């Protein structure tokens, strides 16, 4: 009984990444900000894909980490091959898709993870942020302003979708997205950001004294 | 064979001769040798003809399935990274004798000065590229002697028409001065073909008006 | 029990579609027209396989991208074997039924998806549309007007039975079309036209202003 | 237990080969006519095979479609490796028996397929028509006049057994066959005819107004 | 459980076997006579493995017409790699039996054939004919004068143990055999011998007015 | 070897020459070297035998395949891709001495004007492919001599019969002026074979008419 | 070597020498070179013994393989072509130096008219094939020379008793004009071997008669 | 159904490990020190990974036996790879996650074993050790100043958590060690040390009359 | 082509010429040879242009990727032994006749003194690496003549201006010496590229200053 199987699937990696912790992604009026819930230095949630990419996950560490690496290595050499200019956050977002996918339908235990792509504008050119969200099973959907994943994400979804402008600045935006995960200190908080205003490499570690004068 | 292209304000223009040779003895007389892969670009191979409609097949193949996968085209620099790709691929055959030398001649869209947007691009034996900017750039036999032509005539191109009559000029003094090139025919009206590219895109020349321009200029050498 | 197991893939497949949105494809007089209900933007349920084939597909979005993707090479090979005027949709709609009929024999899980493939007259040259329907099973039909996918078709079946009339004009076509899929202004609607009028690509988007300007 | 498989796989097949059309093959004076019930033409059930041989099936498209494909590339081959006289159709009824048997034996779902192989006498030569049946399991058997397959064929059976004659005019076989199908125009019918009076090629496609004033 | 599982073969075997027709074959004053039910004739159940080898089987078509293609690749290539003299029907019944084991261990279906080998004599040369039998499970036996196979067997098994008397004439076996088996014209018979009096090839087929004139 | 093949309103005509030599001693002497590949073409290949009649057989065994697997015949470019394909294939056992190069005419039933629907191509040693349109081309060890008679003799053909004469004369020319290419034989009765396309169909010349066209040449020459 | 065919009307038959020589050296004095394959044709081979014989067994074994399998011979055609595969399959041996050119004739049952339906089939070095007409065909190192004995004594074959004569004769001026071809021994008594082919089947033909034949011959030109 | 697979193997592997006995790892003012019951002398318990890593495990002996000769092999190609500087703890401790969750997932028996891996300053260099526990299921964790495996490890975790204080010097590192394990003379304990200390190898074996004189 | 580099207190420069030629002929007047991979180093291939642009993009990428994926920039040893190994997998290209021999340079940002953290490496044709101390290093067809320069200049070299203009000096004299170097061109405005690296990253030096100083040296050389 293929439904059967499919409902107990479906049920463990729902349960899986219920005990999971929250990680909250917007878009604020310079790129795309990330905010984790990240006790531990040596291990990141948050990373880098390519010049305009952004990754973020939640789940067992090992399988975003593999997924992750599968990233980066398809998109170094996807620029390679064609051009660094050629490489966009759908195609990243439509490979996950098709892994997750495979992985929920031919192999013995679904990957419990949830992972987000963020893209931003080239810089010199003005364009607004793209956020994709792909589940378990392969799921792939489109954004407009935030995504919410990981644990009992119906109240910070709430607090989110409630109290947000758009266009806000990085503390706003970081305030903002502390509150409603909250419903938190320099530690146990991973902070990173797309700054569309950095003329190649968009990425950025928010960490020390900087995070603290934040907020 | 001889294939040139220089670079007027506000677009490109792409030229080539008539003429296939089997050794001495002469094999084409009205030989295409300048193909339009999609809108905003044209390509023209110089050598062995059974290599150069192949290359041109498979890049607009390659080009066009790109565009139908991804949803985009592909970037300029993306096209000339392909071009260099399947130059080099083909470095064994050349050695062999299987030589092809393609020329690459387009119009970018995502250029902030539409005006100085043409580019022409040039590709080595071992799939080397380098993006012309002198404003023309000749491949065949007889490049040499159409390059200095055109390094004299460079400095009355104004708009389309004085770089096609420029164009055709250099490719009449390559014929003139290379016995594997052939000249406008006057007997059975086999004249160069001309492709313009701007921003309205890649169009073909009329073969009236090639005709006329070489009727002109050889009643001026007259 | 091979009945059983079939039945129950059946049911999940069915079940996998009827949950899914409804695409509209039929045929006026300028070629066949593609109406679609998408929200998003990133994501396309209407393509171009060719110079006079079109793509429509109702589901999982990453099975039928894979489907479109294998469609796609298998014309540009097949084009550059033979020759470019060689390629029809009917051998497209083929493979496309061995393939939907190889993957609801020998996989894990049935696709959840359903194609049509529409072919145009080439330019200069007076033909009707043809349409194929191909649905989970592999199983080919040939469709003479229009045909619909994708959850409850039942009323929108009804609603192009009746009052329809060919020869129709690109604007009462999509009246037509939309008043059906109804029973919806520019945003979450997709409209893709294979125009015959056009020399070598018949394939033609239709979006922003024109779009609001045709309804 | 193999028993309980078996019964289940050929209930299965008989089912599926149930709920088909019918299709009718017999000999006459001139060769072999197929008349079958096909309302679309862009599918055809009938089809050429060599020289002096035809094809004929009833049941999924997909599955008699690809074993047609294989007589032909079998029947091609051993025409390149030793003669185009050196092929029969014995040969190719022997390996799709072989191939049927294969399919109901080491597959996951048996081929819902009957097909039938009519040969001709070669142009200058006397010799009886030779029609073969092969069914689902890879049964072969050898029939002299008719051979009947697809749904409840046990009417058109009693039809063709009964007012029968052999020797007879293409119009009146084409006539009698009609008839038994009906125990029916232009359209919904798929008509041809194996003509030994041909010198090469011996397969012949009637349809249009030749068809209309046939019968 | 093996046991079970080995009941089940082993009656679905006996079960297919059972239904299959009755062919006799013996051995009188000049080689062996085969003699079967057939009534069609481009099927024969009677075939010629090498100069002085002969065939014999009863069951599905396909399933001997294998055996027999193998058995007739094995005997030429071993005759071409030492000698056409070093081939003799005990190897060929080795191998078949050796076949016909694995088949029945290691397939989903066991083969419903029964399989007989008989070789004369080499051309001036006295020797006693020699007959091989073979079942389902790849049981190999020897008999002296008769093999007899298919179906209820009893009956002619009782009627050929009696009333036999050996170095009997070709008309009075063949008369024999055809008594044993009613317990029946030239239609519907299978009628070859295995001559010893011919040089180099013994295999012999009597059709037509000379079957007739036999009985 | 000698096969030529011009173009007449309405149609297309194809002859070859019957002998074949082994080096300077004579096989052969009626060699059938034109053959027809389906309705509406035919092919012709000069060079060794052993590779031209089985690529003769594998391209019309390749079209009958295409055609009973897809239902309709190859589009003209199809086919010339086929061959071209099949030429290149080759290019090593040419390189070693098995050299054939083929030619091709047929008649385009999806042609705007049907008097002018004739086709002739011409494959090189590379797998090249080039469409004639001066009216004629020949190709074989006689093929400049042949090429040279139908310039000077192409302006009296105005139907099928003058073609067939002026192929006829061509094959006469080419044989005075080669060694290697067979005449008409007066003495065994063996004469060039021909093949007319048109819009009907490609059918076979039957031999009278031939005989009476190089015993009408030979007594013209005389 | 050499091993002669020619066609009488109603059969055909076939004959060959008796020496095998390695460089100037004789090393055998009656080595068969003629074989019969099955009822309706035979075979003859020449050059490499061990290639020779190889390829006699192989192509019996093959045809008897088909028989047996499909239960009906198969037809001239398709045995010309496994012939001419099964030759052009040994074409990097050859080079090397094994090289076998094999000579087939044989009778067509399938044909309108019994009294020519003889066939004389040859093989060359890369694998082509062509049909005997002329009524004979020679292969070896004499083949040249019984060729033109053939030629002129082929108007005295009416019968097999002709065509046999004719045969011997052809082999014994062959024998005459090249020192690798051996003759009749009148001391050790060999004589060269023939096979006769019909419509009854193909037969050997007794020593006697061919010893009466070559001391006719021997007698005649004495 | 996965969960009750998962639960089965999770409570596999604990029941496994919860027999094996206590070994305790901890930081102090020289670096990372290694305490083990281990009787044997020819079984080691705890070993070198790299020149600054440290290995330590608890369980089945041929499982983290080749979990360490694993991850030498790793350390080793990675050094000789890029450089010997660019290898570091948390390499290793990923590799070793994703191998036990493979283990875990796709394997018939999951591994019962936990490991540790520890890593110290470079020479000249002033840093925290880092401590990272591995688990059966491949999960991953940082720990601050104490690692406890092995056994009914919660008394040894609370005699930890209590009366201990970082920068301690080597014997009382020691005497806390061995007083944590109690609730063990030189005989049964294996202790070994990373002595930052040390140039280019940090890591040290303790031993005979040392051992003893230690405490 | 020639591409220098030396040490200064504090930082470390690196300029390479603009000059590309075929043979004897000039193809190229303003080639760029000097690229930055990453912040803290810069690379100049000297040779054949296809494999120099093909290794630096490599180089960049598989300096990038590993960044990505360990969280942590390569040591300097590391990408020393990344480049060598890279020059050593070219190795039969280079035997064929594709040669690059890259020269690299970097700030060490893990050093004690920062005054002395700059590297300077050359690799040889086999992959082998050294690094450089004397101060100054130079790669290219004059390389020669441009080490003779910096021998006898470096003694003026204080800091970036002074290193700047040494460097400056040194390829003009390699320019004098070399026909294969290009010297600066004040007629089209060209001159050479220079990169300085220091403890604040890579940076590109504008062509103004690189121009007065060409200005200055060449006044002074007058």
């Amino acid at each position: 009984s293929p439904e059967q199987a499919m409902r107990e699937r479906s049920e463990l990696a729902r349960k899986g990444i219920a005990r999971a912790k929250s990680v909250v992604a917007l878009a604020y009026a310079g790129g795309v900000l990330f905010v984790a819930e990240n006790p531990s230095r040596s291990l990141q949630k948050i990373s880098e894909l390519y010049d305009r990419v952004g990754f973020a996950a939640a789940g067992k560490f090992n399988e975003f980490d593999n997924l992750r690496r599968g990233g980066i290595q398809f998109a170094d050499t996807r620029g390679y091959a064609y051009d660094r200019r050629d490489v966009t956050g759908r195609q990243l977002a439509n490979v996950y898709a098709q892994t997750l996918g495979t992985i929920f339908t031919e192999q013995a235990k679904p990957y419990e993870v949830e992972l987000c792509v963020a893209e931003v504008a080239h810089y010199g050119e003005t364009k607004r942020p793209e956020l994709y969200r792909i589940t378990y099973d392969g799921s792939i959907a489109d954004e407009p302003h935030f995504v919410v994943m990981g644990g009992t994400t119906e109240p910070i979804a709430n607090a989110l979708k409630e109290s947000y402008a758009e266009n806000a600045s990085l503390t706003d935006a970081l305030r903002i997205a502390v509150a409603a995960l909250r419903a938190l200190g320099v530690a146990s908080l991973e902070v990173a950001v797309l700054d569309a205003n950095r003329p190649r490499r968009a990425f950025r570690r928010i960490t020390g004294s900087a995070l603290q004068a934040l907020l | 064979a001889t294939i040139v292209a220089l670079k007027y304000p506000g677009g490109v223009v792409m030229a080539g001769d008539r003429r296939s040779t089997q050794g001495n003895m002469i094999s084409g007389r009205d030989v295409r040798k300048v193909y339009i892969t999609d809108d905003y670009t044209a390509t023209g191979i110089a050598g062995t003809a059974a290599v150069a409609v192949e290359f041109a097949r498979l890049y607009a193949v390659e080009l066009e399935h790109y565009e139908k996968l991804e949803g985009v085209p592909l970037t300029f620099a993306g096209k000339i990274n392909r071009l260099a790709i399947m130059v080099r691929g083909n470095l064994a055959a050349a050695m062999q004798g299987l030589l092809a030398l393609p020329l690459l001649a387009g119009y970018d869209i995502h250029a902030s000065d539409p005006q100085s947007a043409g580019r022409i691009v040039s590709f080595d034996a071992a799939g080397g590229w380098n993006i012309e900017e002198e404003g023309y750039q000749a491949v065949g036999s007889g490049s040499l002697f159409a390059k200095s032509s055109m390094k004299k005539l460079y400095s009355q191109v104004t708009d389309g028409d004085s770089g096609l009559r420029v164009a055709v000029e250099a490719l009449y003094d390559a014929a003139d001065d290379d016995s594997a090139t052939g000249g406008p025919d006057l007997v059975r009206g086999i004249f160069p073909t001309a492709v313009i590219i701007d921003a309205d895109g890649a169009v073909d020349v009329p073969e009236s008006r090639i005709a006329e321009l070489a009727r002109a200029i050889i009643e001026s050498r007259s």
